[PDB]
RNA sequence: GCGGCCCCCUGGACGAAGACUGACGCUCAGGUGCGAAAGCGUGGGGAGCAAACAGGAUUAGAUACCCUGGUAGUCCACGCCGUAAACGAUGUCGACUUGGAGGUUGUGCCCUUGAGGCGUGGCUUCCGGAGCUAACGCGUUAAGUCGACCGCCUGGGGAGUA
RNA sequence: CGUAAAGCGCACGCAGGCGGUUUGUUAAGUCAGAUGUGAAAUCCCCGGGCUCAACCUGGGAACUGCAUCUGAUACUGGCAA
RNA sequence: AGACCAAUGCCAUGUACGUCGCACUCAAUAGUCAGUUUUCUGCA
């Protein structure tokens, strides 16, 4: 709700021509966003995102690149969602199937582990089961209580995580990215023009979005 | 009506706060996607659903199923009692679902269909109909449904809704 | 309901090490019967395995025609790779009249009474490809009617 | 195709502002001109290099590759020839269609507060989008989207031969 | 017609083909109608006779053309500005 | 970096790729009519 504080735009380098609606780009050599356009687009993003959170449906955040970790953590995990903060695994929606018995495997060695048997006939063989939870829990950490494909699709940089966003335009799920001024608006249903690599921009960006999704009538 | 914003002048006053004179006018033709349909549902996100949901049914892996009496299936962690409402028949089925005839590849894409159909539309019991047969439908498709995440209990429906023909199916769903 | 037939199938061949390894592609075409055409291409090692990844995929990948009362609308010109194709209406011109491989597209597809002479290449793997592309960029006139206004 | 420097005679291109003519334009079969290199004719020149040629090697042989010599030729004047993988293997002229990084040559504006900032032309290089393409790739210098006129193609060989 | 066959080695240019934009006139191309002709048979259509059919046959359509007259003037051409 | 390395009878190659099934039986409701006369029957 409150105005856009300190990002003003970025990246003067790669810049894409299919962003040209959106900049204002002055100063220089780098390009400033026209927030006087952003402001309109992320409420309508706050709002149909607002929608299909109120549908009771899952959010999935997508926050590879740093600092956008644990900030999504943070946010999805303010909330009751889901969030992939580290390499998002080429094909963890459109094969899902898969990735659902790879986070069986995780479901089943965190109950060997805390509570079952670990201590169990091996130290290596044990030291290399817990580095195996190390690995399928940074990688499936926040998608692993899911259960489902997700109802909509929350990335956080455009260009980084095209993978994502080339996968829930190829299954119909909404994507609501922050593309910034290299990026592209592929099939991102609903683009905020924004900054994607200032960590103010992404914890206020993300606390908005955070906000709305459990936002409650009570 | 356009939505609540800072004021205009105020807009030129965040102009003026940019350093230099700050100000991108490139004009360029803009395109905009479509709404979304708020029924979505689109048939090839059905399918999708149908597929994830088929996935489970492998035809190596064996659940062990009690053999003594009609056929009956609880997942761990559900409530017993669950499969003894299913005889009573305290559960009424609110899909029915025709295998009878059905090759095991069309069968099991039906039964994903029919599982995804259920958590999408909130239907907690459904009606499964396989007919008889030795070593068919009858006999591997509960094997199948108990490889299913999402199904709770079955059991050999009521007379009324197929008998020894037919299961009874549990399925969990969000609410 | 669902009408599958196949149009094509092959042996390819591979050359690996130790002499060559030889392989089926089967080619595929689904449909329902009122719009709603899918091919599907699948290949596999023996031919039974090639037709069942060939009708897998051609269940999905479906899509709509906008029919005629039993037929087509305009006369519709498809290309795809070097696979040039005619097409025309034929308001009642009896009888599903095309080349091999478009046959069963159209067939499936749920018109009758078409006239098309295909051109140019007439691979059957490249002939549909110009039949879908062909029926898919052919409009109706509530289509038309709905793009310029009235 | 043109590579030291200088003079003389001379062709074109591009840019800046303004003036003038007023469709005078585009393409072009036959026709005419120019057209690398080798070659030919007449007369010069001839250091280097070098077909031919000779010798020495190498080799089974070696009319070759390698070595040592070496004539025409290469150089100049005038005439002929009239061809090349004469190739961006892409005819000429015009119009339209997202971008990025350079090079080169003009010009305008702004504190020129420097080897700057903002534009606007001409030619050119690399990469790429849509589109096209059998693919490879081309991609505002198109092989995209069109128009005008010309040239050429129609299986391989025989044969670009008689 | 880059690489499959196919862009003259490159230009200049005659005859030829094509030609920005506005107004007026003409009406040659173009279009509309009319008239004369386009033989009959044959093809096509609707009927009729051979027991049916082939066949024969009545009427029409057609013969996509040409010529002349009457108009229309948007485009192309001619002429004037 | 940069010696020297020539040639390799005659044929046809293939069979060969075209797909399925199930069943079943247990029960009500023949016939039965009548039954002397009365009456104390713990108490606060």
């Amino acid at each position: 709700m409150l105005k856009a504080g300190v990002h003003f735009g970025h990246q003067t380098r790669y810049w894409n021509p299919k962003m040209k609606p959106f900049i204002f780009g002055a100063r220089n050599k780098v390009h400033i966003i026209n927030l006087e356009k952003t402001v309109p687009m992320f409420n309508e993003a706050l709002a149909e995102l607002n929608k299909i959170a109120s549908r009771k449906g899952k959010i999935l955040f997508v926050g590879t690149k740093r600092a956008a970790s644990e900030a999504v953590k943070d946010a999805a995990l303010s909330c009751d969602q889901f969030f992939v903060n580290h390499r998002w695994l080429g094909g963890m929606l459109t094969n899902w199937k898969t990735v659902r018995q790879s986070i069986k495997r995780l479901k089943d060695l965190e109950t060997q582990s805390q509570d079952g048997t670990f201590d169990k006939l091996t130290k290596k063989e044990a030291l290399m089961r817990t580095r195996e939870l190390e690995k399928l829990e940074n990688s499936l950490g926040g998608i692993k209580d899911m259960g489902g494909l997700p109802d909509a699709l929350f990335v956080i940089d455009a260009d980084h995580e095209h993978i994502a966003i080339k996968e829930a335009n190829n299954l119909g799920i909404p994507v609501f990215a922050i593309v910034d001024t290299n990026s592209d608006p592929d099939g991102v249903d609903f683009v905020i023009p924004g900054n994607d690599d200032a960590i103010r921009a992404v914890t206020l960006y993300l606390g908005a979005v955070a906000a709305t999704v459990r936002e409650g009538r009570s | 009506k356009k939505k609540t914003t800072l004021s205009e002048e105020d807009q030129a006053l965040f102009r003026q706060l940019m350093a230099g004179t700050r100000k991108i006018k490139q004009d360029t033709i803009v395109h905009r996607p479509q709404r979304k349909k708020i029924s979505e549902v689109p048939v090839k996100r059905l399918i999708q659903e149908q597929a994830d949901a088929s996935h489970y049914f492998s035809d190596e892996f064996q659940p062990l199923l009690n053999t003594e009496g009609p056929v009956k299936y609880v997942r761990p962690d559900v409530s017993h009692f669950e499969a003894k409402k299913l005889r009573r028949g305290d559960y009424s089925p609110e899909l029915f679902l025709a295998l009878a005839g059905l090759t095991q590849l069309q069968a099991k894409q039906e039964l994903g269909a029919l599982i995804a159909a259920c958590r999408r539309e909130h239907v907690f019991c459904a009606c499964v109909m396989h007919g008889h047969g030795k070593h068919i439908l009858k006999q591997q498709t509960p094997l199948w449904l108990a490889q299913h995440p999402h199904v709770m209990a079955f059991h050999q429906a009521p007379k009324e809704y197929g008998g020894d023909a037919a299961l009874l199916v549990l399925i969990e769903v969000e609410e | 309901e669902l009408q599958e037939k196949l149009i094509a199938v092959n042996r390819v061949s591979k050359t690996v090490k130790g002499g060559r390894i030889f392989s089926f592609t089967a080619l595929t075409v689904v449909g329902d019967g009122n719009g709603r055409v899918g091919f599907g291409y699948g290949k596999a090692r023996e031919v039974p395995a090639a037709i069942q990844k060939a009708m897998e995929k051609a269940r999905r990948n479906m899509i709509n025609v906008a029919l005629n009362n039993g037929t087509l609308q305009h006369p519709v010109k498809g290309v795809h790779t070097g696979s040039r194709v005619f097409m025309q209406p034929a308001s009642e011109g009896t009888g599903i009249i095309a080349g091999g491989a478009m046959r069963a597209v159209l067939e499936v597809a749920g018109v009758h009474n078409v006239l098309a002479k295909a051109y140019g290449s007439t691979n059957p793997i490249n002939v549909v490809r110009a039949t879908i592309d062909g029926l898919e960029n052919m409009n109706s006139p509530e289509m038309v009617a709905a793009k310029r206004g009235k």
